[PDB]
């Protein structure tokens, strides 16, 4: 969704009409034994809460 | 990506990667940060 | 000569036109000192929205001394009555109210951007053995494209 | 007169077009579901 | 008098028929 709509907005020579018939998110993966996983999850939720996420988005 | 990570050279993936079963039980993920779905693109 | 061309041109123009006939980031919400807001932006008494506001904008929390705590139903009743000015709460529940609303009241800007985009989880225990099976089953369901059916059965609306 | 008369005629045509601008269509309808 | 009533009536009739054309 985001990639296609962003490219369409950039080029504005094509139309995006399909409805969001799926729901998914983007994550970060690592090995099956990682405290980095818990810490980065906490840090990412912190970024969401503070407002850095939509800050870099805009 | 995950194949080469399981190979051993890569250690931690950062990419616009979606979430699905087989890779989920084969390797765990973090909390999502960007949300999207599936959509069609077409010319006018 | 010219008159007939002008009148046919205007008739064509008339036919064509008749055929065509067929958040807090805003300045107003940013200022609590101004007297323009009649109410203090009611909210649930102890929600996660409260702690988000108090950890992000303590001035808004201080200005929010007056709020509609007890009932969401009474809050929307007062808002429909014209007493309350604006309400702030969880996106999903407000969307569900709007979909089934009588009168078809828009929510924010027509589904505008939501602060701190999050999800709904399952309250599990520390290091529970069910964490991995629960994630597997939930994601299998999500791929099994039936939560859309449950949402349509439960979260349906009329106003659209 | 003249230009005003023709613009009023156009506005009246537009208004007349504006004035002219079954609720259940099966079990799938959500009106019965609610 | 009569001319204006006739022309407004015909304009309304034309608008209604063009509307039914939709």
């Amino acid at each position: 969704s985001a990639v296609l709509e962003f490219e369409a907005s950039q080029k504005c020579d094509l139309v995006t009409t399909g409805e969001l018939f799926f729901r998914s998110g983007f994550g970060i993966g690592m090995r099956k034994d990682s405290p980095w996983k818990q810490n980065v999850s906490l840090s990412i939720l912190k970024s969401h809460e503070n407002g850095f996420m939509e800050d870099l988005d805009k | 990506m995950m194949g080469e990570l399981l190979s051993g050279q890569a250690d931690m993936i950062v990419a616009p990667l979606t979430i699905n079963n087989e890779r989920a039980q084969y390797i765990e993920f973090s909390k999502p940060f960007k949300y999207q779905g599936l959509t069609i693109l077409v010319k006018k | 000569v010219w008159a007939f061309f002008a009148v046919i041109f205007l008739a064509s123009y008339t036919a064509n036109l008749a055929a065509f006939m067929i958040g807090l980031s805003d300045r107003k919400f940013q200022r609590p000192q101004e007297q323009y807001p009649p109410l203090k932006f009611g909210t649930v008494p102890n929600g996660s929205t409260e702690k988000n506001i108090r950890s992000n904008y303590p001035d808004m929390h201080s200005y929010m001394v007056r709020y509609n705590q007890p009932r969401v139903e009474e809050a929307l009743t007062q808002l429909k009555a014209g007493k309350l000015d604006a309400f702030i709460y969880d996106a999903a529940v407000l969307n569900y109210m709007a979909r089934k609303d009588e009168g078809c009241k828009l929510v924010t800007i027509g589904s505008g951007k939501v602060f701190a985009t999050t999800g709904y989880g399952i309250a599990l225990h520390k290091g529970s053995r069910w964490k991995r099976p629960i994630d597997l089953a939930l994601l299998q369901f999500l791929g099994d494209d039936e939560i859309e059916m449950l949402e349509r059965l439960w979260l349906s609306g009329i106003c659209h | 007169a003249g230009f005003a008369m023709i613009i009023v005629a156009s506005y009246t045509a537009n208004l007349a077009a504006f004035l002219v601008l079954e609720r259940i269509t099966g079990i799938n309808d959500p009106r019965l579901r609610n």
